[PDB]
């Protein structure tokens, strides 16, 4: 139990400052920053979400 | 994609279909937990990482190539 909650720790501390540096970097959007690509433009590539199945 | 396949009437059709997925994705959340009914319509759409999904697209490609040169507009009955 030890072992694997050490675990779950370092997970935590890892996302906590993700979310750390996310705050940061959203608390200084500059709303004239923002554009627009053209309406014909599919090359961005599609985000997939993780499919991991144990 | 259904809805990519075919004429700009499917509209009505893919809200119903996405009214039952969400319906489902709330009766599955009841006992499993999953992530919001937005952000994967947004991924399914590939809206998340772009401005514009693929159903803007899609309407705005019908529009151009079939609704205006192929339909008669009836102001009596709008």
């Amino acid at each position: 139990l030890f072992n694997e909650a050490h675990s779950f720790s370092f997970r935590v501390n890892s996302l906590q400052e993700r979310v750390d540096r996310l705050s940061v970097s959203v608390t200084q959007l500059d709303p004239k920053e923002e554009e627009l690509s053209l309406q014909d433009i599919t090359m961005r590539k599609a985000f997939r979400s993780s499919t991991i199945q144990d | 994609g259904r809805f990519e396949s075919e004429d700009l009437t499917s509209i009505v059709e893919l809200d119903g279909l996405l009214e039952i997925n969400r319906m489902t994705h709330k009766l599955l959340s009841r006992y499993l937990t999953l992530d919001g009914f937005d952000a994967m319509f947004r991924e399914a759409n590939h809206n998340v990482s772009a401005p514009y999904g693929r159903i803007t697209l899609h309407v705005f490609w019908e529009l151009n190539y079939d609704f205006l040169p192929n339909y008669c507009y009836n102001g009596s009955t709008n």
